């Protein structure tokens, strides 16, 4: 939000390890997937609602701790001028 | 191979180890699931392997020879592999008609992906893995073959003329003990 | 004669039976005329310039705007600054939602790399024989279909690291 | 029948295919465990009507 | 069936079902699988030990 | 003894039951895992013991 | 056994154990699977072909 230019843009991190498949409490159909490369820990994957340059990343590199795998996801919905809903 | 990378299959017969002993709370593996269906068929064949011989036929498999030397063969079981498969493959295989020449069964191994088949994608219906990528499938089917050693003999024929019949099911290890 | 609200959920619905078809595509690599206002787009156009690749679209289904308490402990999505809960076809008629949600994305280096300023959802979609893979470029495409709800944008850029999310709703 | 709504079980004989092979980093579904124990039970089924018939004393 | 397992997030929750499968007797239903025959009362055949019909027609 | 606390496998013969029914949006009990397999054995067993003994060289 | 993905100690690495059968020879355990028998470091009964049980017992 301090390399982009201001605090209403939505930017969350998502953390996979929280989705990982456990065998009881984790449902069967259920949102958590099986535990592999990606739904590991030690992984996170940055949601970020606008345009921004791919040096953005090396800022997260200054920020993120050691030893933590990083992706970055860019929400084309957000950047969407005026109303995203289309009419027919 | 199945202890490759994708599949990461454990299951190895020297190891003498006959069951998975799952726990509760804690990360489900891929690889338990493989290897639990791994010693079940491996043990399945086994018990096959004990008795029956890769080229018995059980019912059917009545062959048709066209004046062209033209063979098909109609469907049947037949043990190939550790399992009683049920043959139904509409082959027209053609022999040269002279010397000694021998049909076969031979079964490659394929992988099917939810990419290649879009039915083994998840069709749960109002769940949040719908449609959702999973489990591929290993499919092995049968085809005729003449004059491979590879392949599991069914029948042999002596210039275009059958060799040796066999009104019912062929048992080897049981033929053994009977002669 | 007038249309129904049972006709546009039919329609909703037949935008979900040619689901299996849909494609998500990006285009337009060069710049704008002018990049820091892009123009507004032609609705006769057949298909993006500058197509950069086809991407198989991840999610369609049907949708409604989201209120309690019968949506609060159920799945829910995010979208223009509004809440969406989803609704199966075979319930849709009785919960009214006409509302069509489509999204894909455009993982990594799975299209070519480079900055794009288009972004539309085709359908009707087929590439060459023996092409299963999902991820598709211009020459390895049979059929480009029809150019389904498209628009443009300011251009971005793109990189192994970066996942590119597009997804739109649709009033039928 | 289990090919129904409630279990969705995807067995067939027809379609040749004898293992359900998991992937890493994807969701599980019941239905390939169903098809998993499927498998097993048909060709133990075809194992034994290759030797016995039903009603076969023991 | 309720998973029965001391604390864990799915302790009494429901599960997979069963499938049981349990054998009754019949007389006179051709889709039972016969096990004896008999005539006015009287068994009509007999069989000392396992009987196996594939490995009795190689036999025969 | 699979009966125990640690699995709680709840396999016995005299029930009669021969499958496992996964249903969606449950939880996936590892005692089910194990009786999945636990059948599935039981009744290979069944069929090596109607014609073979233990002991028996091949 | 641990999770071979990561391939290292720890929190989610346990997962699933193994039963094994590890077969032991005998000399006189009654418990144990007879396979063969002697009297006085002498072969008792010899069987140059596979052994069972139930096909033996139809065929005598």
């Amino acid at each position: 939000k301090d390399y982009l230019g201001r605090d209403d843009i939505d930017v969350s991190v998502y953390e996979p390890f929280t989705n990982i498949f456990y065998t009881n409490k984790s449902h069967l159909n259920g949102e958590d997937h099986l535990m592999g490369y990606y739904y590991r820990f030690a992984v996170i994957n940055v949601s970020i609602g606008d345009y921004f340059p791919v040096e953005i990343i090396d800022v997260i590199n200054e920020f993120k701790p050691a030893g933590v795998t990083l992706y970055v996801t860019y929400d084309g919905a957000s950047t969407i001028r005026g109303g995203a809903i289309i009419k027919w | 191979n199945f202890k490759g990378s994708p599949y990461l299959d454990r299951f190895d017969p020297s190891k003498d180890r006959t069951k998975v002993l799952f726990n509760p709370d804690r990360p489900l593996q891929q690889a338990e699931l493989n290897e639990m269906q791994s010693i079940d068929q491996y043990y399945l064949k086994n018990l096959g392997d004990a008795i029956f011989k890769d080229g018995d036929k059980q019912s059917g498999l009545g062959f048709t020879l066209s004046e062209d030397n033209v063979l098909t063969v109609n469907p049947g079981y037949v043990y190939i592999n550790g399992k009683i498969r049920y043959y139904d493959n509409d082959d027209s295989v053609k022999i040269t008609g002279v010397g000694k020449e021998t049909i076969g069964i031979k079964l490659t191994e394929r992988i099917v992906t939810p990419d290649e088949d879009a039915s083994l994608l998840d069709q749960t219906s109002g769940v949040p893995s719908y449609f959702s990528k999973g489990a591929d499938r290993l499919e092995e089917k049968m085809s005729l073959t003449v004059n491979d050693p590879t392949s599991a003999t069914i029948y042999t024929f002596m210039d275009g003329d059958l060799y040796i019949q066999s009104t019912n099911a062929e048992m080897d290890k049981i033929n053994k003990v009977l002669a | 004669a007038i249309a129904t609200y049972n006709s546009h959920v039919e329609l909703a619905k037949y935008l979900v039976s040619k689901a299996d078809s849909v494609y998500l595509t990006i285009g337009k690599s060069t710049p704008w005329s002018n990049e820091t206002n892009p123009p507004q787009p032609d609705e006769n156009a057949t298909v993006l310039q500058e197509v950069i690749g086809y991407k198989k679209a991840t999610k369609v289904t049907l949708v409604r705007p989201s209120k309690s308490p019968e949506d609060d402990n159920k799945n829910l999505i995010s979208y223009g600054n509004k809440s969406w809960v989803e609704v199966t076809p075979e319930n849709a008629k009785a919960e009214g939602a006409k509302w069509v949600y489509l999204e894909s994305s455009i993982v990594g280096d799975e299209l070519p790399l480079g900055t794009y300023r288009q972004v539309g959802f085709v359908m009707d979609l087929v590439a060459k024989s023996g092409i299963s893979k999902f991820n598709l470029v211009p020459s390895e495409v049979e059929s480009t279909g029809t150019l389904l709800f498209f628009d443009n944008k300011q251009f971005q850029n793109r990189s192994e690291q970066t996942t590119a999310k597009e997804r739109f709703i649709v009033e039928v």
